[PDB]
């Protein structure tokens, strides 16, 4: 069983620029673990599988969250630290292109369709339960949990937005953009580490370790 | 991955 | 209007290891242009937009095609040149990990759900009509075409496989894997170019040019 | 991108 009510509850329960951005990322990794434990059935997976799923998904999970947090922000993002970061600041820090991808492919699209918190929660749970994650002791089990989330999401969309038959597909079709953006943000982060100027705190640094 | 394991334990 | 019959027709109309793989990729780029022209409304987009969409999507488009071609192959892929490439050969050429991702995230999953050619065609058309592609003269127009494809795909799935209510979502949820795999294959290709040992023919080389 | 343009033209 995978009730959207429980997923919404998980979201509600947890509610230069590059230095501040990395600080926010590290901060939210702690909260991300708290979020995942509140998603039905996650805590009952083997510990090693919970580790695999969070290591695979954390960046996409956190990016989805800050993007949705930013829907009422004009040309910017709102960090978990309470700092608003504008386009101009990202551009003047040498990270304009990737910032603009976040704005155009995620934030603006979330804004334009008025993606709600239940929908965001469900998309994040789908990302969490990624059965393609390498090393899972039982991928089939994770696949089944993903299937339950998306079944519940579709039923939710059909019930709440009956006049929008395309909405469920529209939600799912932001996931390729999220995947690509997560990968690019990760690439930048490895570079920040490599150059060694930008402070990277312990949890964020741990996520940059090899498996 | 000691931080993640510790947090997921409790 | 976006009939699945026309999309199926487009598919049917076009029907060391690394050197052979690159040869196949270049070969299929020519055929890919022929495929795209057969997808409803693509040829009526501005020429520059057709260029943008193919430059953005070609790798995902070609990977989806060879993966589906390979569903009856055991632990391998069948290239457009008629060469079967086994896991062992990819591994012994230093590209095992990415090859295995193709097998486990695409080929095996296509096999297990018996993804048909209409479904493959529709997924490819969705990839083709990527409204997030940078520089499009009218992204809204491309978005509308994507929407028509996925509406037609859902109706098709509901009609042909009524006993599989999750199937449409299942299809769409291979797109993040396809995105990630496309990016990784591209990264390898840029490396082959950089090292300069592997022959890369003209069309494949053109795809590696800056915009 | 001359090959692509040529093929898409006709
Ligand atoms: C450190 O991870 C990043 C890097 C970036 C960016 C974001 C993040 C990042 C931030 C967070 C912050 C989350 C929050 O504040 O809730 C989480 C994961 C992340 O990968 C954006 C897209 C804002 C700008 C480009 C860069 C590469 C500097
Ligand atoms: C040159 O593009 C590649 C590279 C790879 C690979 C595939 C391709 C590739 C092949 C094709 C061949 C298509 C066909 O034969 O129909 C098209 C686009 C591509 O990116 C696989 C996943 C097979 C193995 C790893 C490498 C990185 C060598």
């Amino acid at each position: 069983d995978m009730p959207v009510e429980r997923i919404l509850e998980a979201e509600l329960a947890v509610e230069d620029p590059v230095t501040n951005i990395c600080q926010a990322a590290d901060k939210q990794l702690f909260t991300l673990v708290e979020w995942a434990k509140r998603i039905p059935h996650f805590s009952e997976l083997p510990l090693d599988d919970q580790v695999i799923l969070l290591r695979a998904g954390w960046n996409e999970l956190l990016i989805a969250s800050f993007s949705h947090r930013s829907i009422a922000v004009k040309d910017g993002i709102l960090l978990a630290t309470g700092l608003h970061v504008h386009r101009n600041s990202a551009h003047s820090a040498g990270v304009g292109a990737i910032f603009d991808r976040v704005l155009t492919e995620l934030v603006s699209k979330m804004r334009d369709m008025q993606m709600d918190k239940t929908e965001l929660g469900c998309l994040r749970a789908i990302v969490l339960f990624n059965p393609d994650s390498k090393g899972l002791s039982n991928p089939a089990e994770v696949e089944a949990l993903r299937e339950k989330v998306y079944a519940s999401l579709e039923a939710y969309c059909k019930h709440k937005y009956p006049e929008q038959p395309g909405r469920f597909a529209k939600l799912l079709l932001r996931l390729p953009a999220l995947r690509s953006i997560g990968l690019k943000c990760l690439e930048h982060l490895f570079f920040f580490k490599l150059i060694g100027d930008t402070p990277i705190d312990t949890f964020l640094m741990e996520m940059l370790e090899a498996p | 991955h000691k931080i993640l394991h510790r947090l997921l334990q409790d």
